[PDB]
């Protein structure tokens, strides 16, 4: 089964500020509301696109739309726990790629690790990885690994006790992507795009020591569906429409004359197809691969506040 | 000391107006203001704010509005509505009091020593005897009834 | 939401027309104006999962 | 730095800074057979400085 | 003109006192410009060499640490450095920079070579500094004579 969700909102302008505001430097003959509603009209379009991307990313991150009452932009206090069928979204990894057990040597070969996943899915064709999308600090984890390093040394001839002093971390990290791509065969895409936290600093969308693992295809995983909303009538018959709508109610001629804008739509995301043998979905999985990755990263400017 | 570095002069903050439920309806009547009230610190600040007003039922100042003393049961019994996003108190002395609207609880403070954009706990505590109905984090009031 | 001002008309207005210093007469001077617009560059939109 | 001339006795600088409000604030959640809810208030601000 | 100019360049502070050369009139000026953080901190410098022979701070890593910590501070990453005379002789005795020189020429000391003297070991200390930090280096070894002591830079 499948059934969508509903969300809409509104905003009103009373009678004082419609004809009692101009600019602040000069004098203006009361038409600045037309400038300020036109921005506030465009802003409500930017809300419905922002709500869609929240629902969409909530599936990609957990496979669980959870909406609690005590929540931002839930004044109505609604409970929703929408469980999709994403099976084993967290890949197990009890020791990170930067564990460094003992003196200087790490404990996990990551090039062997992802290749171990490819070998274990020769007869599970919906389950071998094809590509990985990571945040910024992925090569810094690989260059300090003591397993990956021996792969870098092998393709160039670097025995350390002879032939060369051990190289600096410039060349030792510049070749770290391609040796990961040649010996695991899969693709790596970097998504370094950011956002600013409420109390905290600037954060990344894909978090710092985490990555996603795309299985058998890198195409679209799921679908976002718009369902029907009651538009007006046309010839006495109710007409319907899908997608985000924006209705305008001008009460500019009554005794407290006002003006309102209402925006919303109906919808929910939907996953495309499950496995017909045993009903399992595994197209994206999350891997917490390291811990101290923020130590490899430049700081961010604090937000300037006038 | 022959060079001054940059220091700021102007500080302008432009907020938006107090939101209210579109579908609940408006009813507002202009009342005269009490001259004994210092109306400067009630309309002070760029923040969105509402506040309750009472009315003198008799005496030499009858029909004049003043902000509601929540510690006085007589001023609680004479409440008439809210002032939403206060007007020019200096050029005019006749305020439009809203008698019927639906306002979120974050925009109504009685004390001057009350932070903006936060619920006033004195208003929430006296909301039974202020004829206020708190539903979904919003005050519902109508003083025509 | 931008504050409804004029940019050019406010820089020419926040300056005193009737100010004298410790010297009892108006002095010669020279004024350069500058305008800055402050936006958070590091709060970006999650445009990744449109393609997914 | 090179040298310059001004024929004046004082130089003053004015800076005007603007800060708009961001288009954030996801969306409020609804049920099909009920009424809408209002949207919060934002803030924009400007400062100006002198040297 | 040059004295006031170098007084800004060195301290960001024009300070004129009464007991001063070429101020017979006894005037007072303390002119504080708005220079923020004029001194970079470095508690162990580059030739500390704590322990047996190994030093403590890598200048190739230190001046790369500064460029990394100003990727979103575009007015704050370094572009060039202007130095006095003896900068190569600090780099050649550093035991971190030395391994950069050995790497680009294949000088493993146990095999292939006995360790060279400081001739070419310092002659390539500029280019290996310029390539791995990416910044420019200008040398300004111009001198003046002090009132009392010897010739200063």
């Amino acid at each position: 089964t499948w059934s969508p969700l509903a969300f809409k909102e509104s905003r009103v302008w009373d009678e004082k500020e419609i004809l009692y505001l101009g600019r602040l430097a000069d004098e203006v003959q009361a038409g600045v509301i037309n400038e300020q509603i036109a921005e506030s009209l465009t802003w409500l379009m930017a809300r419905m696109r922002n709500r869609r991307r929240w629902l969409t990313w909530q599936v990609m991150r957990t496979g669980r739309i959870t909406i609690q009452p005590n929540d931002p932009y839930n004044p109505n206090g609604l409970k929703y726990v929408i469980d999709y069928g994403v099976t084993d979204i967290e890949l197990p990894l009890p020791q990170k790629f930067d564990a460094k057990d003992g003196n200087g040597n790490s404990a996990v070969d990551p090039i062997q690790y992802f290749r171990d996943l490819i070998k274990a899915a020769t007869y599970f064709p919906d389950r071998r990885p094809v590509a990985i999308i990571v945040g910024p600090g992925f090569d810094e984890v690989l260059a300090d690994n003591t397993f990956v390093q021996k792969y870098v040394e092998y393709e160039k001839g670097w025995v350390v006790g002879q032939n060369t002093v051990q190289p600096p971390r410039e060349v030792y990290r510049q070749a770290a992507l391609d040796i990961f791509k040649r010996y695991t065969g899969l693709e790596v895409m970097v998504y370094d795009k950011t956002y600013r936290d409420q109390d905290g600093s600037v954060k990344y969308w894909i978090p710092v020591g985490e990555l996603i693992v795309l299985n058998q295809s890198t195409g679209p995983v799921g679908r976002f569906v718009y369902t029907a909303h009651v538009a007006g009538q046309r010839n006495g018959k109710v007409v319907y429409a899908t997608g985000p709508y924006l209705t305008v109610k001008d009460h500019l001629q009554d005794d407290p004359p006002y003006y309102a804008i209402i925006a919303g739509f109906h919808g929910l995301p939907q996953l495309s197809g499950y496995n017909t043998e045993d009903f399992s979905f595994h197209r994206f999985k999350w891997l917490k691969y390291a811990n101290n990755v923020q130590s490899y990263l430049p700081p961010f400017p604090p937000k300037v506040e006038l | 000391d022959k060079i001054q570095l940059f220091r700021t002069i102007g500080r302008v903050q432009y907020w938006e107006r107090v939101p209210r439920l579109h579908a609940y309806g408006v009813f507002a009547l202009p009342f005269p203001m009490d001259p004994d009230v210092e109306w400067g610190n009630w309309f002070a600040g760029p923040h969105p704010k509402a506040f309750l007003v009472s009315v003198h039922p008799s005496g030499p100042k009858a029909g004049h509005v003043y902000p509601t003393d929540l510690s006085d049961p007589d001023s609680v019994a004479n409440v008439i509505g809210m002032v939403l996003d206060g007007h020019d108190y200096e050029a005019d002395h006749n305020v439009t009091v809203t008698l019927r609207a639906a306002v979120p609880i974050e925009y109504v403070q009685q004390g001057i020593e009350a932070p903006p954009l936060q619920p006033d706990p004195a208003v929430l505590n006296a909301a039974p005897q202020l004829k206020l109905k708190v539903i979904k984090g919003h005050y519902f009031f109508d003083y025509t009834r | 939401m931008r504050v409804p001002i004029n940019i050019n008309n406010a820089l020419a207005r926040v300056r005193d027309p009737l100010s004298i210093g410790g010297l009892k007469f108006p002095t010669t001077k020279e004024i350069q104006e500058a305008v800055a617009a402050i936006a958070d560059k590091f709060n970006q939109e999650n445009d990744l999962v449109d393609r997914f | 730095f090179p040298e310059d001339s001004t024929f004046a006795s004082e130089l003053e600088l004015y800076l005007l800074r603007t800060q708009d409000a961001e288009q954030t604030g996801m969306t409020f959640v609804h049920q099909v057979g009920s009424t809408s809810l209002p949207v919060e208030a934002r803030v924009a601000k400007v400062d100006l400085a002198k040297a």
